[PDB]
């Protein structure tokens, strides 16, 4: 295994922790706010899944300071996330027209 | 804060009959409603949660129904244990808020 | 077995403060929320505030005054409620509840009575009740305890240790001169007494004392 | 540091700025116009951030013309500066593939 | 724009009885509520900022709460120096509003 399916792996495993401790530090810096509706874990998880994939539906969202903070850790771990995926997949389309060309 | 109201406070039903109390939420709240029975000098026990969904030791003449703001707890055919206060609780918004309760009567 | 753990009473002096606790057991998770929950006499649930075990935090009722303050101890799994300052207005059933995260109060506690008062601590005198001499039985003979003189709220009456459930009722106590008494009553058949023995058990949480009465016939 | 490494940093500096030259003329053009939620500053913050990384929960937007071409500026410098990241890891990992290749 | 009813428009109370004062938003504004206060020829003085947080040098019997369109204004045992006009001010949407005030009788 090369670098770039290295990094790509660990990103993808670093994103799922992200999702999960994002999920968690949600819901603890949610409630305690009035009208606040990040406040169980499944749905925290899934409003994590649709950050991080940056599609934001609307239909759950942090109004605290430290959950808005959470959000932005959970939003630029997917960017980079999947951003460290398609680069690794230019690496090796890169590599195979490398050698089809015989260079 | 979201506001729970259940009406009528007091419901009387013959034996064997169907009943239905109700609990009508402030503002829109999906599902996230759950129901307890509390019965005399006894401690709150959950019947329903998520409005519909049964719980494990429940009697199956206890259900659940509606969403949005209104939402039905129903019982086929009431037996004498079920005399009991009924409270509905939302968890949709923090906090979370209880409704004033419905007494059921035979 | 139980989940939740509760103090049967306390009693607290206007002014006064109080620790309620909350010992959990079964399943803990670090999901976990405890609520409290406040019921006056007649009427309905209040919620109070709510904690996190694994985090500490602590999250309290904007509606009302603060007067509690919610701790938690992980090495013995235990919850607790500071309660300050308080007056008659405090005087209810505070119960604690369990919830995994997801909203709803899957079990509950047994609940403590908390009463504010002056008045002191005072045990029940537990008084047989038996029929006079006179009087005829029919299929069902009724028996009783008299439960007089006591202080604060509550206590539980169980009959042959909860193995006779059925034909049983305790009435509601009635308070005078800051002393509660009430009866509770028994049903059995009359061929079954006194050859099969009938013995109410009275315990008063608050004086930490649990009497028997055997009821036998009047000599 | 090499052009991408360069490149990526500045990019994200300039992020920064963006972000908050955004929050502070998107309030100044929301303001006076009846209904504009985009009024206050620290919301504005969190409303530049979800802009720039395209969730768009959509609790927050412009309503007026100045507000929305503020919102654009935000997203564009948004989507390049994520883009210019994907890129600078893709040179990255070429760069290192060939190493590994012994070309 | 956002209108904010404050009923009663006066309330009398006994000397260390709590308070309440009401604040209706005609919409849904979150927690984008503040409190003033303001005495007999005086300026207004804020005791409350986005429906229940404190401010530095107001006294701890003044408290808030609520959210969405229901806001309440709470004193802990009134005493005479909090005889004044109660109003209520809206940050959600543009143009900030004022609710009509309600005054404190003791
Ligand atoms: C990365 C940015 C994270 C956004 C947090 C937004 C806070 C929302 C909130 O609910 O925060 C709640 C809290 C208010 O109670 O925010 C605060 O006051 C704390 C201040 C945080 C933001 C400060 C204001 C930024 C000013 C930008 C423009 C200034 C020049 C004009
Ligand atoms: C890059 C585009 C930025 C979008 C600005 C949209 C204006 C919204 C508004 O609230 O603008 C407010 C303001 C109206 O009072 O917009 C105006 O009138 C000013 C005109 C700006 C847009 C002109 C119309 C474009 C026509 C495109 C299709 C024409 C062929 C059919
Ligand atoms: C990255 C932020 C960690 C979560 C912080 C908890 C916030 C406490 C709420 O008052
Ligand atoms: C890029 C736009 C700068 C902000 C313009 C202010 C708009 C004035 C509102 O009438
Ligand atoms: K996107
Ligand atoms: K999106
Ligand atoms: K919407
Ligand atoms: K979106
Ligand atoms: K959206
Ligand atoms: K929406």
């Amino acid at each position: 295994s090369a670098l770039h399916w290295r990094a790509a792996g660990a990103a993808t495993v670093l994103l799922v922790i992200v999702l999960l401790a994002g999920s968690y530090l949600a819901v603890l810096a949610e409630r305690g706010a009035p009208g606040a509706q990040l406040i169980t874990y499944p749905r925290a998880l899934w409003w994590s899944v649709e950050t991080a994939t940056g599609v934001g539906y609307g239909d759950l969202y942090p109004v605290t300071l430290w959950g808005r903070l959470v959000a932005v850790v959970v939003m630029v771990a997917g960017i980079t996330s999947f951003g460290l995926v398609t680069a690794a997949l230019a690496t090796w389309f890169v590599g195979r027209e490398q050698e089809r060309r015989g260079h | 804060d979201i506001l729970l109201t259940q009406s009528p406070a007091i419901l009387s039903v013959s034996p064997g009959e169907r009943v239905s109390f109700s609990c009508r939420a402030s503002q829109s709240i999906g599902t996230d409603i759950h129901w307890y029975q509390q019965r005399t000098n006894g401690s709150p026990r959950l019947l329903i949660k998520y409005a519909s969904e049964s719980i494990s030791g429940i009697p199956s003449r206890f259900s659940g129904s509606g969403s949005g703001t209104d939402f039905t707890l129903s019982i086929n055919s009431v037996e004498s244990e079920d005399i009991a206060n009924y409270y509905c609780q939302q968890s949709n918004r923090w906090p979370f808020t209880f409704g004033s309760g419905t007494k059921l009567e035979i | 077995q139980v989940q939740l753990q509760q103090p049967g009473a306390e009693l607290v002096k206007p002014g006064a403060s109080v620790k309620l606790s909350c010992k959990a057991s079964g399943y803990t998770f670090t999901s976990d929320w405890i609520h409290w929950v406040k019921q006056r006499p007649g009427h309905g649930l209040e919620w109070i505030g709510e904690i996190i075990p694994s985090y500490g935090r602590a999250n309290y009722n904007e509606k009302i005054q603060k007067k509690a303050t919610l701790t938690a101890d992980k090495s013995s799994s235990t919850a607790f409620m500071q309660l300050s300052s308080l007056t008659s207005e405090d005087s209810a059933v505070y119960y604690c509840a369990r919830e995994r995260g997801d909203g709803y109060f899957a079990v509950w506690g047994a609940g403590t009575t908390v009463t504010v008062s002056s008045a002191k601590t005072t045990p029940p005198s537990v008084y047989p009740l038996a029929p006079g001499s006179a009087a005829q039985t029919n299929s069902m003979v009724t028996l009783g305890c008299l439960v007089k003189g006591y202080f604060p709220e509550p206590v539980t009456v169980t009959w042959n240790s909860g193995s006779l459930s059925s034909g049983v009722h305790t009435f509601p106590a009635v308070l005078q001169s800051d002393l509660y008494t009430l009866s509770s009553s028994v049903t059995v058949p009359s061929s079954s007494w006194p050859s099969e023995t009938v013995t109410c058990n009275v315990a008063h949480p608050a004086s930490s004392t649990k009497v028997d009465k055997k009821i036998v016939p009047r000599d």
